[PDB]
């Protein structure tokens, strides 16, 4: 892949956590 | 329904 | 989307807008997987029983965006395509077995806080994340009901057991495809709808922190129907295509 794919500019590259993404890792038990 | 896109794209 | 939500800006930033030039209007969703490459459903470029058969003059792709019909000055990009390529093997007759295409763009879009890749998956990640339960992310401009968005629209959506997905449907279901959804006991509600199609499943990984597009919007029943569910084109079954077609023709 990519050097920097996945990674966004307005949240991980800034350590910014959307309002949702949670609800995802919480999922991956 | 769509806003207009500039000239150049189209 | 049904029972979604607004993104937030910046959310999906991989998100890309195929739009035919005229008339002016929103076909199908997209992802951007390079500067130069776009992935989407075959069946947003070439589905023959509604006489749907694009070439690239047709198209635009516009990149990113949050706002369904608004021109977003100094923040979306506008491409003119290159190049179509529809895996040889689309089965638009029975299923959208193979429901994949790639677009090359006439030149690479520059990335932005708006505008950035997402990351195909290897093995092993699919191994990882396509499990029953774990929940992914759809995003797209598509219907609210089986009117339209003013913006971007999100849902997170869990994967569904296969022989639940095939109990589902009479619809004969292929190993390059999920599907994804809540149950009816389970509460919660939400699914693709028209104009969704071509757009990704996105998942986060947990071991690297980044996003990976495990699924492409390919079809349903209806919209968000009680004890059906949206299948999606599993991406890395198809990866070789993928790489034959970049390796070959990218430069
Ligand atoms: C060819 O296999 C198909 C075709 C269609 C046209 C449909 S459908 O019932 O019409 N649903 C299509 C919608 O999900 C639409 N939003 C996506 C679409 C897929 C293929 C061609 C046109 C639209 C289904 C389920 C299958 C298995
Ligand atoms: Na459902």
């Amino acid at each position: 892949g990519e050097a920097d794919c996945g990674l966004r500019p307005l949240f991980e590259k800034k350590s910014l956590e959307d309002k949702t993404e949670r609800e995802l890792l919480e999922s991956y038990i | 329904d769509f806003e207009e896109i500039p000239e150049e794209y189209l | 989307i049904v029972e979604g939500s607004d993104a937030e800006i910046g959310m999906s930033p991989w998100q890309v807008m195929l739009f035919r030039k005229s008339p002016q209007e929103l076909l199908c969703g997209a992802s951007l997987i390079s500067d130069r490459w776009v992935l989407t459903a075959a069946h947003c470029l070439l589905y023959p029983p509604w006489d749907k058969n694009f070439t690239e003059n047709d198209l635009l792709v516009r990149i990113g965006k949050h706002s369904r019909t608004r021109y977003e000055r100094n923040i979306e990009k506008i491409s003119m395509l290159e190049k179509i390529y529809i895996h040889p093997r689309y089965n638009w007759r029975e299923n959208l077995d193979r429901d994949i295409a790639l677009m090359k763009l006439k030149k690479p879009v520059a990335f932005s806080d708006y505008i950035h890749p997402v990351c195909l998956p290897d093995r092993e990640t699919a191994a990882s994340l396509l499990q029953a339960g774990y929940k992914g992310r759809v995003t797209g401009w598509g219907n609210l009901k089986e009117g339209q968005p003013s913006v971007l629209q999100v849902v997170n959506l869990p994967i569904v057991e296969r022989p639940v997905c095939k109990d589902s449907t009479r619809i004969r279901i292929t190993d390059n495809m999920f599907c994804a959804g809540y149950k009816p006991d389970e509460g919660k509600r939400g699914d693709a709808c028209e104009g969704d199609s071509g757009g990704p499943f996105v998942m986060k990984s947990p071991f690297n922190n980044r996003w990976y597009q495990m699924g492409i919007v390919s079809w349903g029943e209806g919209c968000d129907r009680d004890g059906k569910y949206g299948f999606y084109t599993h991406v890395f079954r198809l990866k070789k295509w993928i790489q034959k077609v970049i390796d070959q023709f990218g430069e």
